[PDB]
């Protein structure tokens, strides 16, 4: 059993959904480097199954300027997936960045 | 051109509990000279007040976005203006005391 901190990390993505950041505690969760993530659009990571909800969830965040993303599936560095959802919100200047914060809801299976 | 900016998390006081390594490069010191620190000990006189009633406010809010812009006293002693965007977060599964999450940049005064 892992505290409500240990399951979760924010990571920053540009307007694409390329990584930008990621906090280290991915890499206890899922396996990957943050620095191995950067500039890989998140979309490369997304179960199939999830891909066309993932879309309109994006959209609505362009669109409103938060968003929380339903359930989805994403892939772990050495296979499987995790069950995980997602805050995201649009930083705006004076669009710039994406943040979101990440809560894994399952085991990778 | 790439914006410099870090990310951070706070409790709602406005301490640093998470401080992004891309701190040093906008701002010039090391995680460990911010973190347990108050963002307010950094902050121009003149805007303290502004930057705690944000703080306060920002929780209130919904988790919407609250933006506030000030003066950072960089490494070097130097003010630097800085826009915060910040928002809450709760973990909706638990009770847990919020958060607030902050993107820092370096804004120009213009």
């Amino acid at each position: 059993f892992k505290g409500l901190d240990s399951k979760t990390f924010l990571s920053e993505h540009s307007m694409d959904m390329k990584f930008t950041y990621c906090d280290d505690r991915i890499t206890e969760l899922i396996g990957y480097h943050p620095e191995e993530l950067l500039g890989r659009s998140a979309y490369e990571f997304y179960h199939a199954l999830d891909s066309e909800n993932m879309t309109k969830s994006h959209q609505n965040l362009c669109t409103k300027g938060q968003v929380v993303s339903g359930q989805y599936r994403m892939l772990a560095k050495h296979g499987g997936y995790v069950w995980l959802e997602t805050q995201g919100t649009v930083i705006y200047n004076p669009p710039q960045c994406i943040m979101c914060v990440n809560y894994v809801l399952s085991e990778i299976e | 051109c790439q914006p410099t900016r870090f990310i951070s998390r706070h409790n709602i006081e406005g301490i640093f509990t998470f401080v992004d390594h891309r701190c040093v490069a906008t701002v010039g010191y090391q995680p460990q000279e911010l973190l347990g620190k108050n963002i307010v000990e950094f902050c121009h006189p003149e805007d303290q007040q502004l930057l705690r009633d944000s703080f306060q406010q920002v929780v209130k809010l919904k988790g919407q976005v609250l933006s506030v812009m000030f003066r950072f006293r960089s490494k070097n002693q130097e003010w630097l203006w800085m826009r915060t965007s910040s928002f809450t977060f709760q973990n909706p599964y638990s009770d847990e005391i919020e958060y607030i999450i902050c993107t820092n940049t370096n804004v120009k005064n213009s």
